[PDB]
């Protein structure tokens, strides 16, 4: 079997807890970002 | 009686592939990591950690616009790289954002900091 | 480059004249040799240059940067395993004579886990980074670089 | 094209100009600092 | 013994952390990138099975690297090393998060 031929992960249940977790922290560390640099010390 | 008569069938016995959970323990994992993640970004509004003080004004704004579109950009990008795209187009996207998404953001860095 | 990291230029540019010509290194990489070692030797010193300037200076560009040719010297040779060994044996020692720093944390750290994620993504490799006796020693300097590091601020109040 | 004695004497020359430079260097490095 | 020493060092953390944001938006970050970390083992213990092991991998990595990056750029921020300044370890930070956020993308496939 080649390497595209697997099935994709958004299709194996387990995997939906891997995805999720993935999917908050890029958008927790886009959020962290801007308050980084929009906050004054 | 070998080499002359006729010899039984065989039929290949196949492994097993594996055993994927039940949905519903999933869901409720999914829901979990939600609530911790709505529990993140409220915790960080209510406590005065992020409270968007040093809002840049002027001509440092458009600079500001342009590191934050590079940011985002470039996820947006790997999105795409997750969903099918290519790794050639992946490359050539990432040079085209990056070029002069790396002149604003180093300007934004030096002009606002 | 990595000799100019240690002493100096001129010892560097004596280094340079060395490794241009010995045979020692010469009896594989001759116009005809295209084995694995003809860029092998090349990208090793290269990695090696990038985590001396992350040691020393505590740069998280130059740690990406030596994570980065880690994984294309996983990716050209099967002897990576060497530097997955050197470089937390170098850290461990620093450890052990008592010349630990925020830069030795921040260098270690930042490679480790770049250049680990990175060498699981060549198919003959796959997970031996977390399943083989050779690669175990970084992981474990990956643990004890933080019980070192805590400790420290714990010796800031006392 | 070239021939054998001919490019060992190149090689052989190469080298040692390089050396000689080499040995220049270091000594206006270390006289001059 | 301890309790003294534990108390002490928790004024100090209040005080350091009331005095500057940003090392406040940073431990929070932190201690939530340890939650999720736990909560994926939890799931990896309960059901009782590996199937994908590089989603977990990935899951597991991605927060575990942008918690040492991020202590990384805590220990620059508290006490700046000499030739890198605060924009430059900050840029540095985010150039490093980026590369491991494909890194991590590619590997759950
Ligand atoms: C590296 O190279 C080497 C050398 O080239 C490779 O080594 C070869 O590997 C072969 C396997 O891939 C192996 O062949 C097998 O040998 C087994 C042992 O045979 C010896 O012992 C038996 C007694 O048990 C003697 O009778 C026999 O003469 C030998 O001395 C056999 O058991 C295997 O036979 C089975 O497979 C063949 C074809 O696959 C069938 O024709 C045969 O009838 C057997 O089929 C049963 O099993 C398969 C699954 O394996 C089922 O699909 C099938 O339906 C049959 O199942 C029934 O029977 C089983 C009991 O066997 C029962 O449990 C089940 O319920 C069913 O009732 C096969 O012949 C070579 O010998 C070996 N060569 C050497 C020199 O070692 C090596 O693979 C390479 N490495 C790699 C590629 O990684
Ligand atoms: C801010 C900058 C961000 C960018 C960072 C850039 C690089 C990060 C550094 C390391 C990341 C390593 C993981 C990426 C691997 C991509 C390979 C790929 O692409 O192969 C993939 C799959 O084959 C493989 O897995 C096999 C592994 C490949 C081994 C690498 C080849 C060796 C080359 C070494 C480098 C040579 C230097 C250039 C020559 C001078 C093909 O993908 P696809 O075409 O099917 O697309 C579909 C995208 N699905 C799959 C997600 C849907
Ligand atoms: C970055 C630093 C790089 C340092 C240098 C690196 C590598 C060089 C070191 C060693 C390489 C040895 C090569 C041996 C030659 C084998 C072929 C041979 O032997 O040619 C010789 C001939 O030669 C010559 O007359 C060449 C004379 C002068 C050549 C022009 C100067 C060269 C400039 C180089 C760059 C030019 C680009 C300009 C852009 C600004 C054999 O000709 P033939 O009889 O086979 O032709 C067929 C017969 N007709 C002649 C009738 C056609
Ligand atoms: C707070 C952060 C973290 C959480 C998150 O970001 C914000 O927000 C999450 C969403 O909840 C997403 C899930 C929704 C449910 C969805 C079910 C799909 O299954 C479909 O399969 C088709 C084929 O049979 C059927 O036709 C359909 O009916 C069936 O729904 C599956 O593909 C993907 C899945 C599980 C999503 C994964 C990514 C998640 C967790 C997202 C994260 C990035
Ligand atoms: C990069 C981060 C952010 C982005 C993301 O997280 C990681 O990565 C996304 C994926 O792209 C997921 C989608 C895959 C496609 C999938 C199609 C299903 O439906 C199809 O089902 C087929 C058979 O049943 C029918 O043949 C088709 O026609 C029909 O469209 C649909 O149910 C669920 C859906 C859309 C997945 C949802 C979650 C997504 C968007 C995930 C996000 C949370
Ligand atoms: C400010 C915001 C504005 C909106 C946005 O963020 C920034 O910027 C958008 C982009 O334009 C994205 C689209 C790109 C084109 C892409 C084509 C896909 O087709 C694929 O379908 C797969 C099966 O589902 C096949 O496997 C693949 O081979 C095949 O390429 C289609 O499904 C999704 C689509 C339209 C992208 C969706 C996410 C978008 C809208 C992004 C948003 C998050
Ligand atoms: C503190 C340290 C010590 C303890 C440890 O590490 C952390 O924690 C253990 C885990 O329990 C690991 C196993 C889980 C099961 C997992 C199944 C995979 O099978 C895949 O094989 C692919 C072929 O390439 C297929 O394509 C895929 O479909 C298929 O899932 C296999 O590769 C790796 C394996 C066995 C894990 C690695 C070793 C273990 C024991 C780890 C130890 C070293
Ligand atoms: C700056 C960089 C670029 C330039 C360069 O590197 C450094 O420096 C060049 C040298 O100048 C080399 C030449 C030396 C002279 C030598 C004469 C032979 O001439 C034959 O032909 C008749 C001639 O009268 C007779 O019969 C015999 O002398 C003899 O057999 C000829 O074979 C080889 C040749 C020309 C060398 C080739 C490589 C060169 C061009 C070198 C380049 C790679
Ligand atoms: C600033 C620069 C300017 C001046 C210079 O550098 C510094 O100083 C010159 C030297 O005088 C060099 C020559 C020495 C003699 C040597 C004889 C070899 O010939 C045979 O010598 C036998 C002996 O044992 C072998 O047995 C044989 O194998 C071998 O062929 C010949 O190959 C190379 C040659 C001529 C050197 C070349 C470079 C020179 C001219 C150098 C110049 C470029
Ligand atoms: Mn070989």
């Amino acid at each position: 079997l080649a390497n595209d031929e697997y099935p994709r992960s958004w299709e194996i249940s387990n995997s939906w807890v891997y995805i999720s977790a993935i999917c908050g922290v890029i958008v927790a560390w886009i959020f962290f970002v801007v308050s980084f640099v929009t906050t004054s010390s | 009686v070998d080499k002359f008569g006729i010899k039984p069938e065989i039929h290949h016995i196949f492994h097993a592939e594996p055993k994927r959970v039940a949905k519903p323990i999933a869901v409720i994992f999914v829901l979990i990591i939600f609530i911790t993640i709505l529990s993140l970004i409220v915790t960080w509004l209510n406590s005065c950690a992020a409270a968007f003080n040093n809002i840049p004004t002027g001509v440092t704004a458009v600079y500001f616009l342009g590191f934050i579109a590079t940011i985002v950009g470039f996820e947006v990008i790997f999105a795409r790289y997750y969903l099918g795209t290519s790794i050639f187009e992946t490359l050539f996207s990432s040079l085209y954002l990056g070029a002069p998404g790396l002149l604003t953001s180093t300007k934004f860095l030096r002009s606002f900091g | 480059e990595f000799t100019k990291e240690i002493k100096d230029a001129s010892a560097g540019l004596l280094a340079a004249g060395f490794i241009a010509i010995v045979p020692g290194y010469i009896s594989r990489s001759v116009a005809g040799s295209y084995d694995n070692e003809a860029i092998a030797i090349t990208l090793l010193m290269v990695t090696f240059m990038f985590w001396i300037k992350a040691q020393k200076t505590g740069s998280i560009m130059h740690a990406t940067c030596a994570a980065l040719f880690y994984f294309y010297m996983v990716s050209a040779w099967g002897g990576y395993v060497f530097i997955t060994n050197l470089i937390p044996l170098h850290v461990f020692l620093l450890i052990l004579m008592g010349r630990y720093s925020s830069k030795l944390y921040s260098a270690y750290t930042t490679w480790y886990a770049i250049g680990t994620v990175a060498s699981m993504q060549i198919p003959f490799v796959g997970f031996l980074p977390i399943r083989s006796n050779d690669h175990m020693a970084a992981l474990g300097v990956f643990g004890l670089i933080q019980i070192v590091a805590f400790g420290d601020f714990v010796k800031g109040q006392i | 094209m070239i021939s054998d004695e001919q490019l060992n004497s190149l090689a052989i020359t190469f080298g040692i100009v390089m050396m000689t430079l080499i040995v220049i260097y270091h000594a206006v490095d270390s006289t001059m600092s | 013994d301890f309790q003294e020493t534990f108390k002490t060092s928790k004024r100090a953390y209040f005080a350091q952390i009331e005095k500057y944001p940003k090392l406040k938006l940073i431990d929070t970050f932190c201690f939530f990138l340890v939650l999720l970390g736990v909560i994926q083992c939890t799931f990896i213990i309960l059901i009782r099975d590996n199937f994908p092991f590089n989603a977990f991998l990935a899951g597991f990595i991605i927060c575990v690297g942008q918690f040492v990056l991020l202590m990384s750029l805590r220990l620059q921020l508290c006490n700046s090393f000499p030739g890198i300044s605060k924009n430059r370890a900050f840029a540095e930070f985010i150039v490093a998060s980026l590369i491991l956020h494909f890194v991590c993308l590619h590997f759950i496939n």
